[PDB]
RNA sequence: AUCGAGAGU
DNA sequence: ACTCTCGATG
């Protein structure tokens, strides 16, 4: 592997450095062993890095890795928006899939799981429990045909 | 799903497309029998009402008349039935169903819509012909090309909705998109090969085309500029007249390679005051690039002035174009006969390379690549040995091809074409590949029937050796076939796979909104972001800069 | 005389093959321009159908004699059927033709333009004759029948221009070449090795001089002379094409001179 | 109102640079060998060789839109044979007691370096030049 | 009071690398009423780029990934589209699993 | 399906050329691309008229009433 | 809730989207003959009118912007800052 | 009319690629695109 | 179907003049002509013989679309002389080589065989 | 459009004066973009046009059979023979103007095809019409007046947007819009327009 | 008489196919350089040759000038287009009663033929005419 | 109402 | 397992 590290002087320049990559994972007993650098030690399975290091180290891979599918053929998307999403994932506490199983379980109003996969159960189980839908989602202003919070709905207008 | 969070609607219109160059970016060609047919409710006043009758009086036949007027009680008159329909004194806290007319607001969709951009308001421009008509540097962000694409187009109804339409979603505010923070349109096809051959130094401009040019420009301040050259025959360059659609406070600095403010090559770019000063321009200047004059002129002068821009870029270059012509003959992939021999032994050395490495490997000798089988390390020998024999073959040709050979013109323009492309159609086509490798053996240990079996030579496990032009071998031609094959499969699969991928990653995101607090939060209230992007700052007015606090010496830091 | 000059060289009944000196090529064009496109004619502009059993449709067989060559030397007075005062058409207007032929014969039977009949009185004017250059004595092939097969028709001749529809054109051809070595370098050639080699030498060469390689120096080079060569269709013949261009450019210069005049 | 500078100079590199109507040429002084230029000019329409002794001037003179002749019966500074107009955009120190500016004639660019060009060589949009026998 | 501190911080190691007092000076010869006009124009420019509440970022975010991943067609990595279908799924039945030892 | 009259590109008169054309083939026995220079016909949009239009009609012909 | 004149955080700048409605429900006020507050130099639009009553800060309405607790502020559109 | 009787049509590891043995018997470039792409051959 | 009839390109509607002029604002002693139902047989050698004439400044046309069947003429000219003449002058000074022609062919014409 | 899968609509129609012509008098039927060669390496279309013009010239049928002896050389030196530059370049002069153009052009028969598809059959276009029994909304398709869909991806788009008033306008007073009566109790459609 | 087999993909599998018969069995003993690149001789079994290659192709492709010089997805687009193509389908249109059937007016067979084209019946009943092509950019339309 | 061929990136 | 148009059946 190439690398960018400073001079004694100030520019920076290119130390080249070895670097070992792998064919399957056990973070848990590689980072402990001599030689390596555990600061450093990467893995693409995200999943592991947060059992590990915290849900917070988790976050940082999860994007990092969504970055180089995107990157790896030249598109470019700022920051925010791959940040938002991953950020999104990561803030129940755990890795909360973007599947029906994540984010469609989330103690959200109920129309709103509706407008997706699983949609006739989860007005049952809705009914059962009797939840309380909010009406503060766009997904459950549009299906009633209203001024949605939005840009041009988020504020009110008065006199 | 299907009824609720996506009805069909009325007030709605599709059509095919084409694209037309004299008409403003934020415009779009409605043809005539629509704008017959579909209604803005306008409300009589005295502000309108000389106008409005008129209409009424028009009939719902030719163009700017309308259908129906609706009165007080809530009764409907209908204009084209009705004795009294060339009758009707319109009463004001009426309304006037209405042809839709030149300048209104409109939102013009193409589908798959994948964006905020798949979704724009235009400008009205009622024309014959039965096309939705638009400009071409609004292609992108639809991913529209005239080869058949139907495109829908919806109407307000409301005079809040189209304040919704003309001030948020209009299409000179999408310009500079917040996707990328980059502008999401640039100068295509046409134009752009043009934006380019009218830049070179060479490229010469004598007065009368320079008067109609300088005209042709709408905004132009009607002042023949200076021409660079005054002695013999007073000539102006490219440059200098494109140097007028560029207004004014517009400052640009680019440096390439080979850059020196003296540009032996014409490269880079320097712009002062809507004056461009060396460099020619062609996509990094005028693509939809970063630094991108059009990423510059939308920021500094403001949108609006932006949307005209490319309009009148675009009325100069084409115009110049259309007077100095462009084409593309077979002639454009031929190349010089001694380099047809040298892209020849360039193959067979190669051809060697892999027999040896064969040979070698036939004798148990060829060392495994630590961690790979000896028959791995063999293949991607091989495999490489052939991709750097393709690629050597062709850069070997990018090189005959002239300053003048049309197919390089549009590669040096960026507008279409790479070195791949000239690789393929001028010298070697190259290696076949089906799941990462090269050709199975679907029959026994053989390729095709017309082969030994055990046989992992080149020919025989699908590198194609001649080029697009000279011509395959059967044997050629089959593999290859299988290579776009597997090619068209996964892409009607990509879009599958991932059509999916962008409708979860919207339904779980969906309701998040940064608040008035500068929070961001989803409809729980549950907070997700502290400041949105962790700087609250729009992803649109933001751009590449430098921090030269972070590099180089610490003496030069100081000096 | 004046200005613009003329030198014929080959001449024909339909070939027109001249020299035009000192001109714009402005004008050049212009010329060529309405020579094509604004030259009036007489061709069929309404086919009224009485019965067709042949194997063609009726708007097939229409289009066709549309196009149907028709004399037009007297044209210029005969008048456009939009500015007449007479309710659709009138022999001061219009000129009417019939066309029957019936499947008679076992062995395919066949209809010409030569068929086509007037009718309308002509008042003795030059005017909608099918123009029949064919060496037999058949113009066009307008169609075919078997043993029981009809067309009964009726033709209505309208004045026009190619604007309108391109039957109303009265020439083919416009062939148009200026500087024939490329001294005055309006084009660019393309090239492999050498330039003069891979294209080649137009019959217009000759008319001319050559560059004497080294030459340059001074600079300011328009364009006189072009080589033309006008293929008249037959309805006007080759002179009267030349020359009515030459007279309808004239009178629509003439038509905003006098609209400042009227204003 | 009046000329900015002048000098004989002569001219050793004609560069023909993927280019068939224009040559830039690093021309040097003949009298202050503190000096050269360097100049894109269009050959097809003067002619210019190697070992050349060529006259240069600047100028700001002899702003509305362009009008012609009517000028075969008008002043001219035009006892020059070629002609250019153009902006200037950079005043590089080389460091010194010399210095170098840059002009731009659409494009045609133009490098000049010496040390009396100091008050004598404005900061300027005006900058004729032209270019003599 | 300390958040508004923290969202700055960067933009102004910009700003102070660019406003310093060699290069305002001796880089780029300001004079007193332009310098201060560069100032207050600045201030204007970076409010004018903050976030309008309303903003529906949420969608804007999945848009803004779900587009160009629409673009992906064609060094052992499990890349493109397929990673981005493992990724998002949360997956722990991945295909290439990897190390990278420093 | 019958010979066109006047050919698209240039306009120059060819369906009275048609069964001149096939009576210098088959009759006076000649190359095809004599015949087309023979009966006037020297630019190649009015020449590809002729050395295709395909005459369909000799077959719907056939067909009884 | 309530809250006072004071305590305001709330971006004293208009948003596109605050802006972009008022601009609306004005511009839909002038299309019914409503009064205009100003003088059209020689306009008829009704949102080209609600740009220059605007524009002249003599537009009558208040947003009030809510926080995701259950309150929120009042602004007239006399104290809100166009710049965009 | 020749193609669509000249037809092939297959329901349902990995069928739509192009294969080898193909080669004389069904026609390699004839297919539908998309969602039928390689199931659908033509002789 | 949305096609509009081959004769609205030289034949004018209703209230639609030759001839509808407006002074440039932008310049002085300027002008610009729109012409009605004509196209480049005719603005184009209008334009060049409007540059033959040495007390002429400018002068450019342009088809602002090719659908229709307009076109826009702009001329500008020295102190003293008013464009109406310039082009007046102009028109006739082309009525004058194509009658000149007009002859000349006629001429040659009958000079030669068939 | 031809034969090596380069599908094009029409753009605008222009009549024979303002086409480009060469010097023969010829003009084109139709003009296609040279941007549209290089990407998909169509470069059969161009041998096809170089080979058809040899053939309608010396009155013989182009072998455009696939694996051959066949060359774009062999074509090119019998296109010379006839006087014609031996890769189809033709010097063309714009037909607007008179004046030749500056570059030399592409200039051959090619074999089109007209493909079903037309406009006037598409141009669908409706401004509130019938609507369906059962949901009540707008019906599918153009055979019939029928509306466009809205489809959920295209709400999306005027979300991200923030355009809120102009979602709920065409997801209610276009389409589906109604109403109800219910209970300020157990809240239902239980209720009872006895209105009047 | 024993000239030709019938061989399905099975028997395929235990054979050798000569590609051309002349240039693929003479005695092995110049090369005009625009003349594409086949292999060699290599091989000596050779049981049975293939009649000719252009017939691993179907009715749509064969209709195809020289797909050979193309990439292959273009040619795979244009046998999904030939099948959209207006021209005379049968003779017998005037008298079939059917919902939907185009035909062109003056119906045009190439002028660049495939060997193929014979026993498709394509000259005969063609689809598609024979323009004059320009490739340039003009108004940019 | 239920199924069967094609459109576009 | 986007929007589209067509063509068919109990
Ligand atoms: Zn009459
Ligand atoms: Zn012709
Ligand atoms: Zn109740």
């Amino acid at each position: 592997y190439d690398r960018k590290v400073p001079s004694p002087t100030g520019e920076y320049v290119k130390e080249p450095e070895w670097v070992l990559e792998t064919d399957g994972v056990n973070l848990s007993e590689v980072m402990t062993v001599p030689g390596i650098d555990p600061t450093r030690i990467y893995t693409n399975s995200f999943i592991d890095i947060m059992e590990v290091l915290g849900i917070e180290a988790g976050r940082a891979a999860l994007y990092k890795e969504v970055y180089n599918v995107i990157a790896s053929d030249g598109s470019y998307v700022n920051y925010r928006h791959m940040a938002l999403l991953v950020d999104v994932m990561t803030t129940q506490g755990g890795l909360t899939s973007v599947t029906r199983h994540g984010f469609n379980r989330s103690n959200t109003g109920a129309l709103m799981r509706c407008s997706f996969e699983e949609t006739v159960e989860i007005l049952f189980e809705a009914g059962a429990s009797a939840e309380l839908d909010d009406c503060r989602g766009v997904s459950e202003n549009v299906i009633l045909g209203q001024m949605a919070p939005i840009g041009t709905g988020a504020f009110d207008v008065m006199i | 799903r299907g009824n609720l969070m996506g009805k069909r609607v009325d007030f709605s219109a599709r059509t095919v497309i084409s694209g037309d160059p004299n008409l403003e970016l934020d415009q779009v060609g409605v043809p005539k029998s629509i704008a017959k047919t579909l209604t803005y409710p306008e409300v009589v006043t005295p502000y309108n009402i000389d106008r409005l009758t008129q209409l009424v009086r028009n009939g719902p036949n030719e163009h700017p008349g309308a259908k129906y007027v609706i009165r007080d009680s809530g009764d409907r008159i209908d204009l084209r039935y009705s004795k009294r329909a060339g009758d009707i004194q319109l009463q004001y806290g009426w309304k006037v169903e209405r042809h839709i007319m030149d300048n209104d607001p409109v939102l013009f969709n193409r589908q798959p819509s994948l964006h905020k951009m798949s979704m724009m308001a235009h400008r009205v421009k009622v024309i014959p012909y039965s096309t939705f008509r638009l400009n071409l540097s609004v292609t992108s962000p639809y991913n529209a090309d005239f080869d058949g694409d139907e495109m829908n187009l919806h109407v307000p109804q409301s005079e809040e909705t189209r304040a919704e339409l003309s001030q948020l979603c209009a299409v000179p505010l999408q310009i500079v998109s917040p996707q990328s923070n980059k502008p999401c349109m640039g100068i295509v096809q046409d134009t752009l090969c043009g934006i380019r051959k009218l830049t070179l130094r060479d490229t010469f401009i004598e007065l009368d085309q320079v008067l109609n040019m300088l005209y042709w420009v709408p905004d132009w301040d009607g002042v023949i500029p200076t021409p660079a050259i005054i002695k013999p025959k007073p000539l102006w360059s490219g440059k200098q007249i494109l140097s007028v659609a560029i207004p004014n406070g517009i400052h640009l600095q680019r440096f390439d390679e080979g850059t020196t403010l003296l540009s032996p090559k014409d490269n880079g770019m320097l712009i002062i005051d809507g004056q461009i000063i060396f460099g020619v321009v062609e996509k990094k200047t005028v693509g939809s690039s970063n630094g991108g004059l059009i990423h510059v002129v939308t920021r500094e002068k403001g949108p609006q002035v932006c949307a005209k821009l490319f309009g009148n870029i675009q009325k100069v270059v084409n115009f110049w174009l259309l007077h100095n012509g462009f084409s593309t003959g077979i002639g454009d992939t031929i190349a010089d006969g001694p380099t047809m021999r040298e892209i020849t032994e360039t193959i067979a050395e190669a051809k060697k390379k892999v027999l040896d490495v064969t040979k070698e490997a036939q004798a148990n000798l060829l060392t495994a690549k630590h961690g790979m089988t000896l028959r791995e390390s063999f293949e991607d020998n091989v495999v490489r040995f052939l991709n750097e024999a393709r690629d050597k073959a062709g850069r070997l040709a990018e090189v005959n091809l002239k300053d003048l050979n049309n197919v390089k013109q549009m590669v040096m323009a960026g507008s279409k074409g790479s070195f791949i492309n000239i690789a393929q159609m001028s010298a070697c086509v190259g290696q076949q590949s089906v799941e990462g490798k090269r050709i199975a053996f679907g029959f026994v240990d053989r390729t095709l029937p017309h082969f030994s079996k055990d046989d992992y030579s080149p020919e025989s496990k699908g590198f194609v050796e001649n080029s697009y032009l000279r011509g395959l071998t059967p044997q050629e031609f089959f593999f290859h076939a299988m290579g776009g094959r597997e090619g068209l499969i996964d892409t009607a699969v990509k879009t599958a796979e991932t059509g999916y991928i962008q409708r979860r990653l919207v339904k779980a995101l969906e309701d998040i909104m940064v608040h008035y607090d500068n929070t961001t939060r989803n409809s729980l209230g549950n907070v997700i972001q502290f400041i949105y992007g962790e700087d609250g700052m729009d992803a649109a007015h933001i751009e590449k800069q430098s921090l030269d606090t972070i590099g180089g010496s610490d003496a030069a830091f100081e000096k | 005389e004046e200005g613009p000059q003329v030198k014929i060289r080959e001449a024909s009944k339909d070939n027109v093959d001249f020299i035009l000196s000192n001109v714009d090529l402005a004008m050049a064009n212009s010329l060529r321009r309405v020579m094509i496109a604004e030259i009036p004619t007489l061709a069929i502009d309404s086919v009224e159908v009485e019965t067709n059993t042949t194997v063609l449709a009726d708007e097939f067989i229409a289009h066709r004699l549309g196009l149907i060559p028709l004399q037009s030397m007297d044209i210029e007075q005969l008048e456009y059927s939009r500015d007449c005062f007479c309710e659709d058409h009138c022999d001061k207007c219009s000129v009417v033709l019939t066309l029957q032929a019936f499947g008679e014969s076992e062995s395919t039977t066949n209809v010409y333009s030569k068929d086509l009949v007037i009718v309308s009185n002509l008042m003795g004017r030059n005017i909608g004759h099918p123009i029949i250059q064919d060496k037999e004595g058949n113009g066009v092939l307008i169609c075919k029948l078997r043993k029981g097969q009809e067309l009964k028709l009726t033709c209505v001749a309208k004045k026009g221009i190619a604007k309108e529809h391109a039957k109303w054109g009265p020439a083919a051809a416009i062939e148009f070449e200026y500087d024939p070595w490329n001294k005055l370098k309006h084009t660019d050639y393309w090239y492999e090795q050498d330039s003069a080699k891979e294209w080649p030498q137009s019959k217009n060469c000759e008319y001319e001089d050559p560059p004497n390689e080294g030459d340059p120096f001074d600079y300011k080079a328009q364009a006189d002379t072009f080589y033309m060569n006008v293929e008249s269709v037959g309805s006007i013949p080759v002179d009267q094409v030349v020359v009515r261009g030459i007279d309808t450019l004239q009178k629509k210069v003439a038509s905003i001179l006098l609209a400042l005049t009227q204003m | 109102s009046n000329t900015l500078f002048d000098d004989i100079f002569q001219v050793s590199e004609v560069d023909p640079g993927r280019y068939n109507k224009v040559c830039r040429i690093e021309a040097a002084s003949t009298t202050q060998d503190q000096c050269k230029l360097t100049l894109d000019i269009n050959v097809e329409l003067f002619p210019v060789a190697a070992q050349d002794s060529l006259t240069v001037t600047i100028a700001s003179s002899l702003t509305r839109s362009w009008r012609p002749p009517q000028a075969g019966d008008r002043s001219l500074a035009d006892d020059y044979d070629y002609v250019m107009y153009g902006t200037a955009y950079k005043f590089e120190e080389v460091s010194k007691d010399l210095i170098a500016v840059y002009y731009s004639f659409g494009g045609l660019l133009m490098r000049l370096e010496g040390n009396y060009r100091n008050l004598n060589n404005l900061k300027q949009e005006n900058a004729y030049l032209l270019i003599r026998r | 009071q300390n958040a508004q501190r923290d969202a700055v911080t960067l933009f102004c190691c910009l700003l102070r690398s660019r406003l310093a007092t060699r290069r305002v000076l001796q880089e780029y010869r300001l004079t007193k009423q332009a310098f201060d006009w560069v100032l207050s124009n600045i201030e204007a420019q970076f409010l004018r780029s903050v976030v309008h509440p309303g903003e529906m970022v949420g969608v804007l975010a999945a848009q803004s990934i779900g587009e160009p991943a629409t673009q992906m067609t064609l060094k052992k990595v499990t890349s493109g589209v397929p990673r981005l279908k493992e990724i998002l799924n949360v997956a722990k039945n991945m295909k290439t699993p990897s190390l990278t030892v420093y | 399906m019958i010979v066109p009259v006047r050919c698209f590109s240039c306009g120059k008169v060819v369906g009275d050329k048609w069964e001149s054309y096939l009576n210098l083939l088959q009759e006076d026995e000649l190359d095809e691309g004599t015949a087309l220079s023979r009966l006037g016909l020297k630019r190649y949009c009015c020449r590809r008229m002729i050395l295709t239009h395909v005459d369909l009609i000799e077959k719907f012909l056939r067909y009884n009433p | 809730k309530a809250i006072p004149k004071d305590q305001r955080a709330t971006t004293p700048y208009m948003t596109k989207y605050e802006r972009a409605r008022i601009l609306g429900t004005r511009a839909l006020q002038i299309s019914m003959n409503a009064p205009v507050f100003v003088d059209l130099e020689g306009e008829t639009d009704p949102l080209r009118i609600a740009m220059k009553e605007l524009a002249e800060k003599k537009i009558p309405l208040v947003i009030r912007r809510y926080l995701p607790d259950g309150s929120f502020e009042d602004w007239s559109v006399e104290e809100l800052i166009v710049d965009l | 009319t020749l193609s669509h009787l000249r037809r092939t049509n297959t329901p349902i590891a990995k069928p739509r690629q192009l294969h080898n043995t193909h080669w004389g018997l069904v026609c390699p470039a004839e297919t539908p695109e998309g969602q039928a792409c390689g199931l659908v051959k033509n002789l | 179907m949305n096609a509009p009839d081959r004769f609205e390109l030289f034949l004018l509607g209703e209230g639609e003049s030759k001839l509808k002029i407006d002074p440039d604002t932008k310049a002085p002693n300027a002008v610009v002509i729109t012409f009605e139902k004509e196209d480049h047989t005719l603005g184009n050698l209008i334009r060049a013989e409007l540059l033959n004439d040495r007390k002429v400044l400018f002068a450019a046309y342009k088809v602002e679309h090719p659908f229709f069947a307009r076109f826009k003429l702009r001329i500008q000219t020295t102190e003293g002389y008013d464009p109406k003449d310039a082009l007046k002058n102009a028109c006739n000074s082309i009525i004058n080589k194509l009658g000149a022609l007009k002859t000349n062919f006629e001429t040659e014409w009958n000079l030669q065989t068939l | 459009a031809s034969r090596h899968g380069q599908k094009g609509t029409i753009g605008i129609t222009y009549r024979r004066e303002d086409m480009p012509f060469t010097a023969e008098g010829i003009v084109p039927d139709l003009i296609i973009n040279p941007h549209a060669i290089p990407s998909r390496m169509t470069v059969a279309h161009l041998i096809e046009c170089l080979l058809s013009k040899v053939a309608a010239l010396s009155g013989n049928e182009g072998d455009a059979s696939p694996f051959t002896d066949i060359t774009v050389e062999g074509i090119s030196k019998l296109l010379r023979e006839h006087g014609y530059q031996s890769r189809g370049f033709e010097v063309m002069y714009n037909g607007h103007t008179g004046k030749k153009l500056m570059a030399q052009i592409f200039f051959g028969p090619t074999y089109y095809q007209r493909l079903r598809h037309m406009v006037d059959d598409k141009i669908h276009a409706r401004a509130r019409g019938p609507m369906q029994v059962l949901t009540r909304q707008p019906v599918e398709g153009r055979s019939r007046d029928g509306g466009l869909r809205f489809g959920e991806m295209e709400r999306d788009c005027m979300i991200a947007h923030g355009a809120a008033s102009f979602l709920k306008e065409r997801l209610m007073e276009a389409s589906d819009a109604f109403r109800v009566h219910i209970c300020g109790i157990c809240g239902l459609m239980t209720v009872i327009a006895k209105l009047n | 008489e024993g000239l030709v087999e019938y061989i399905d993909a099975e028997e395929e599998e235990s054979i050798l196919i000569a590609m051309q018969p002349e240039d693929l069995e003479p005695a092995e003993a110049d090369v005009d350089p625009a003349k594409r690149i086949r292999v060699s001789h290599h091989a000596t079994t050779f049981t049975h040759c293939e009649i000719h290659p252009s017939m691993i192709l179907g009715v749509a492709a064969s209709i195809i000038p020289f797909p050979d010089h193309n990439q292959s997805p273009r040619n795979t687009y244009q046998s999904a287009m030939g099948k959209q193509a207006m021209g005379v389908f049968l003779t017998n249109y005037n008298v079939r009663m059917d919902t939907m059937a185009n035909i062109l007016y003056y119906p045009q067979k190439p002028l660049g033929t495939t060997r193929a084209m014979e026993y498709l019946k394509f000259r005969e009943l063609p689809a598609g005419q024979n323009a004059i092509v320009a490739i340039a950019c003009y108004s940019g339309y």
